[PDB]
RNA sequence: AGCCAGGAUGUUGGCUUAGAAGCAGCCAUCAUUUAAAGAAAGCGUAAUAGCUCACUGGUCGAGUCGGCCUGCGCGGAAGA
């Protein structure tokens, strides 16, 4: 039901980061089960709006990476100290 | 009337206080009870 | 109806006739008697009781008396003597004072011919339950 | 207001302040109050945006404290020479460092609390905003 | 937004103090006629009050509202 469109990370650490968030962009992860966790890049502010519905919580969301869909659930997310932002987010295979 | 450097509240003291940006200063008029005129300045230097 | 034309209100009680202590000087001057409050206030006291206060419309065009015909007597007047207390709200809500019942004031208030709101003898009937709340009664309906 | 009650020693290296904050959510309320700067919070400053905020909510719902001072700060007088040992105990702050939730709230409405935090914000000598309780 | 309207009845509201008729403070915050109309919004107060609004009917006729991320600026800013 929520759709997420993600592009898998092509750098990875500090400087890459950092980098994504300057961009209104904000690096995200994927992981669980047999396969490996899938490094990906998601907009600030389409995902910011959608987090902001408890449904998102708690529902499986589907991301888009490459015309392929994953299904997940929401499992961490790290937010800015203090502004309404998203550092980051763990989702799970669900 | 009154100086202030804020007008959060001197511009809700009631209904026909307006809030007007005359020469470059901010003032509070009020012309029905003008004892409730502020601004938000005070002149050059 | 048209417009403003004198009229005020402020009495005690029926079984009396232009008393003193309450308002004396304030209860009429543009063309008001104070010492007639008594002909037409007794032109239909007397032939039913004493004891139900009913203030009662002026009408002065420039004149030098007054008519006004009277209407009924009010709810509260109906929770003294007839249901319940007197205190009043005594503590409007900390007990809940006395009581009433669906019985007492329904027919008391069904009698009124000139005054309350409502085709439905029971709606208007209802509205009249609202006033013995205000002074922290129970409901027994 | 606060002081802790007693201590391993009476006083404390000045130290520094970088960093960001502890404990950033809404963990005990429903809404939060958040700061924004770097700084110290007094066990005054805590106490004069307190009441307000209790005076705000004619004392319903609750309210949690989340900071507390516990660092000692010492001051020289008039007229002393500098050296001679170290100042004497005047005080206590809290650090506070960007991000820190400093009051919890709940059992009001919404509109409340912010009103009552806006009133303790005016207490305080930093910039914080006003924050609500979250699912993860 | 503006302007035309209305803003009625239990209820002159019982009642805490010397008035009280929302007319101060504490208590509650019910109820009817409807198009809506708060046992009130705050000016005012000998009691009325006589204002307006909250809310709704009309008129106009296509936008309007104020939070969020952010850029540059405004005021805050007085000395020999
Ligand atoms: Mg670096
Ligand atoms: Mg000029
Ligand atoms: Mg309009």
């Amino acid at each position: 039901m929520f759709t997420i469109n993600a592009e898998v990370r092509k750098e990875q650490g500090k400087g890459a980061s950092r980098r994504l968030r300057a961009a209104n962009k904000f690096p995200a992860i994927i992981y669980g089960g047999k396969e490996a966790p899938l490094a990906i890049e998601l907009d600030h502010d389409k995902v910011m709006n959608m987090q902001a519905k408890a449904e998102f919580y708690s529902e499986v969301l589907t991301i888009v990476v490459d015309g392929k869909e994953i299904k997940v659930k929401a499992q961490d997310v790290q937010r800015h100290p203090y502004k309404p932002k998203l550092q980051h987010i763990d989702f799970v295979r669900a | 009337m009154k100086v202030l450097n804020s007008l959060r509240t001197a511009k809700e003291r009631h209904p026909d206080c307006q809030i007007v940006k005359r020469k470059g200063r901010l003032y509070v008029i009020c012309k029905s009870n003008p004892r409730f005129k502020a601004v938000q300045g005070r002149k050059k230097k | 109806a048209k417009k403003v034309q004198a009229y005020v209100k402020l009495q005690v009680a029926a079984g009396m006739a232009n008393p003193s202590p309450p308002v004396g000087p304030a209860l009429g001057q543009q063309g008001v008697n104070i010492m007639e409050f008594c002909k037409a206030f007794n032109a239909k006291t007397d032939s039913i009781e004493k004891g139900l206060p009913i203030p009662v419309v002026i009408t002065v065009y420039a004149d030098r008396s007054f008519t006004f015909v009277t209407k009924t007597p009010p709810a509260a007047v109906l929770l003294k003597k007839a249901a319940g207390i007197k205190s009043g709200s005594g503590k409007p809500n900390k007990d809940k004072v006395g009581k009433i019942s669906r019985a007492q004031l329904q027919e008391i208030a069904q009698t009124k011919a000139a005054d309350m709101t409502g085709a439905d003898i029971e709606a208007m009937t209802r509205s009249i339950e609202g006033t013995a709340r205000s002074m922290g009664l129970v409901v027994e309906d | 207001m606060l002081q802790p009650k007693r201590t391993k020693f009476r006083k404390m290296h000045k130290g520094r302040n970088r960093g960001l904050a502890q404990g950033t959510d809404v963990s005990f309320g429903s809404f939060g109050l958040k700061a924004v700067g770097r700084g110290r919070l007094t066990a005054r400053q805590i106490e004069a945006a307190r009441r307000a905020m209790t005076r705000a909510v004619k004392r319903q719902g609750k309210i949690w404290i989340r900071v507390f001072p516990d660092k000692p700060i010492t001051e020289k007088p008039l007229a002393v020479r500098m050296g001679k040992g170290k100042g004497n105990v005047e005080y206590w702050v809290a650090l506070i460092q960007p991000g820190k939730v400093l009051y919890e709230m709940d059992g009001v409405p919404e509109e409340l609390a912010r009103e009552a935090f806006k009133l303790a914000a005016a207490k305080l000598p930093i910039k914080t905003t006003f924050v609500t309780k979250t699912v993860m």
